RNA sequence: CACGGGUGACGGGGAAUCAGGGUUCGAUUCCGGAGAGGGAGCCUGAGAAACGGCUACCACAUCCAAGGAAGGCAGCAGGCGCGCAAAUUACCCACUCCCGACCCGGGGAGGUAGUGACGAAAAAUAACAAUACAGGACUCUUUCGAGGCCCUGUAAUUGGAAUGAGUCCACUUUAAAUCCUUUAACGAGGAUCCAUUGGAGGGCAAGUCUGGUGCCAGCAGCCGCGGUAAUUCCAGCUCCAA
């Protein structure tokens, strides 16, 4: 009872991708996820769902209508080549570090105090 | 206007500027004699530490014993009798302590039964005198 | 002199507050102030009685 | 310097006298009339009223055959055309100096629900309004002050998501079913 | 109207009140100016008399082995003081851009959250049906009374019907979260899931009600009220303004 359409649809030969406004008509049901918007786009599209990133999901009052926005790639290459990599991370295949911001602040004024080759030494 | 000429602004402009420093307001808005003679020095409120408690005799007809404070402000250092708003509320306010002082809506002059009082209480030691009087909150001790 | 204080709040008669049954807030306070103001009323001779008027 | 509107403006005006019998009395029929909240929802309809007749008489004041007067009154009279207070034969800028307050509380949602007659009173019809039970072209309404326009007036019915409607009963049905199978077994 | 003085005066676009005219404010996110406790001087560099650059003096202040060394939050958070008066020692470069040798790094600029009744916009705290009653356009009846095609309101009388506020799995949101919207399951009859703030002599809408006080307490922005029957105090009820 799903319904996926798409408005604006555009084609990126300088980002090798596809771009359209996704439209999901969902009676009788919350908002569905993004796992079932990539497969159903997937199976509309004749696509493998590795390419289809999808973000940014805003729904309607009265709740039977959201407006979101997608992008299809080539190859899952072209995806890593431009694509961002917090949405990366979304679904997994990139893990960015855990050092975080204030011990990278002060690591780096701890560095800036000592002269010389012992920068790497100062850090544990 | 009296001079209507076609080129007499300068002098009506300042004849003007001359007439406007007979007005009442004009001139103790915009002298520093009465923002000096004022206690609170251009302010709403103002804090200051009780040192003792005054009754004090109503004027004509109306004959009565009002009850003030004689607060020493903290801003200035100026005494001010302020006035205790309600009744039964000078047992509240204790010597040595802080309490708000406001004006009473006449912007600095003394109102009706009472000679020589300008001022108000609104809070005593961080506690309203309002909530004294209606029993919704309680004297710290 | 300060001695007399709180004299007649003190030495009022403690009258305990009667229990009452919750007014209607809001659009149907409006709409209750309303109904008693001109649909219930008629328009008779002599001179109108106000609304907290009492005899 | 953020990045943020600073924008906004007061949509209502008090009144200069606050105790004017005549005038409570004019605005206490108006809200026991048609349904209304407090006298806040009378002062903004009869301000946005101010500022349509301010630009009426701004326009008046200006000289006929000048672009700006004609192209600002035949905007001024598609819009009072679209809210439909005035009617399409009726259109011109004279005429919009008199126009009142009833007319506009007459393009109320609430007071239309209440003319369409889809529920019982004025008050009930704002309950409707309030609990979502009617929609406006596959739209759900929850605030009565909504400006219905001519072109989508007849839209009104009730919402798909509304046990008055064709959906799923209320918690009340849901518990009375409940404690009937309960007490059946 | 020079010069001098004061400014509780950075200037402007602009803000409020506004008939038409004016009056007051503008430190405040945009443009330009000035400054980094007070002045003064200089290196580098296209661009500084730069202060998250130095060099001296004054005020303040740290360590010392008493020879000496080091400082500038009117940046972001926060602490003291001053006050009538004003927020978290948070998360992140993902949005906007800036800089660098630059697609990769950095940005307390900025973005997002925590406090927030400065303020602005929308806006819950009930509605319906049935009984008793109190009445209005008809018919009938001299009035009293009666039938309901039409009604309107009231009463801790009864009845189910509908929903949030909250609770809470799950998406969505987002750099990661939070909130909004969606959505199962709970969740309302004194729907105790109880709306207050001021007043009731006049101005100014609204009791010559009841009890106490007796020019005392107090009320009162103005006139005035209280001197033992207070429409003005203190309490209850009722009503009025939002
Ligand atoms: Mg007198
Ligand atoms: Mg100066
Ligand atoms: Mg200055
Ligand atoms: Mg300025
Ligand atoms: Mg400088
Ligand atoms: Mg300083
Ligand atoms: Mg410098
Ligand atoms: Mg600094
Ligand atoms: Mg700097
Ligand atoms: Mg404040
Ligand atoms: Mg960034
Ligand atoms: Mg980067
Ligand atoms: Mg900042
Ligand atoms: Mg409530
Ligand atoms: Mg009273
Ligand atoms: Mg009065
Ligand atoms: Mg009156
Ligand atoms: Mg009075």
């Amino acid at each position: 009872t799903v319904t996926i359409r798409t408005r604006k649809f555009m084609t990126n030969r300088l980002l090798q991708r596809k771009q359209m406004v996704i439209d999901v008509l969902h009676p009788g049901k919350a908002t569905v996820p993004k796992t079932e918007i990539r497969e159903k786009l997937a199976k509309m599209y004749k696509t493998t769902p590795d390419v289809i990133f999808v973000f940014g999901f805003r729904t309607h009052f009265g709740g039977g209508k959201t407006t979101g926005f997608g992008m299809i790639y080539d190859s899952l290459d072209y995806a890593k080549k431009n694509e961002p990599k917090h949405r990366l991370a979304r679904h997994g295949l990139y893990e960015k570090k855990k050092t975080s911001r204030k011990q990278r602040k002060e690591r780096k004024n701890r560095m800036k105090k000592v002269r010389g080759t012992a920068k790497a030494n100062v850090g544990a | 206007g009296k001079c209507r000429g076609l080129r007499t602004a300068r002098k009506l402009r300042s004849h003007r500027r001359d007439q406007k420093w007979h007005d009442k307001q004009y001139k103790k808005a915009h002298l520093g004699t009465a923002l000096k003679a004022n206690p609170f020095g251009g302010a709403s409120h103002a804090k200051g530490i009780v040192l003792e408690k005054v009754g004090v005799e109503a004027k004509q007809p109306n004959s009565a014993i009002r009850k003030c404070v004689r607060v020493q402000l903290i801003k200035n250092g100026k005494k001010i009798t302020a006035f205790v708003p309600n009744d039964g509320c000078l047992n509240f306010i204790e010597e040595n302590d802080e309490v708000l002082v406001a004006g009473f809506g006449r912007k600095g002059h003394a109102v009706g039964d009472i000679p020589g009082v300008r001022f108000k209480v609104v809070k005593v030691a961080n506690v309203s005198l309002l909530a004294l009087y209606k029993g919704k909150k309680e004297r710290p001790r | 002199s300060l001695a007399r204080v709180g004299k007649v709040r003190g030495q009022t008669l403690k009258v305990a507050k009667q229990e009452k049954k919750k007014k209607r807030t809001g659009r149907a306070k409006r709409r209750m102030q309303y109904n008693r103001r001109f649909v219930n009323v008629v328009p008779t001779f002599g001179k109108k009685k106000g609304p907290n008027a009492n005899s | 310097p953020v990045a943020r509107s600073w924008v906004c403006r007061k949509t209502y005006v008090t009144p200069r006298r606050p105790f004017e019998k005549s005038r409570l009395d004019q605005e206490l029929k108006l809200i026991g009339e048609y349904g209304l909240r407090n006298k806040r929802e009378v002062w903004r309809v009869k301000f946005t009223l101010a500022k349509i007749r301010k630009a009426a008489r701004e326009l008046l004041t200006l000289d006929e055959k000048d672009p700006r007067r004609l192209f600002e009154g035949n905007a001024l009279l598609r819009r009072l055309v679209r809210i439909g207070v005035l009617d399409e034969g009726k259109m011109k800028l004279d005429y919009i100096l008199g126009l009142k307050i009833e007319d506009f509380l007459e393009r109320r949602l609430q007071t239309q629900v209440f003319k369409l007659g889809l529920a019982k009173s004025i008050h009930h019809a704002r309950v409707l309004i309030r609990q979502r039970h009617i929609r406006v072209r596959k739209q759900v309404v929850n605030i009565p002050s909504f400006i219905v326009r001519l072109d989508s007036q007849k839209h009104i019915d009730f919402s798909l998501r509304s046990p008055y409607g064709g959906g799923r009963p209320g918690r009340v049905k849901r518990k009375n079913a409940k404690k009937g199978q309960g007490g059946a077994g």
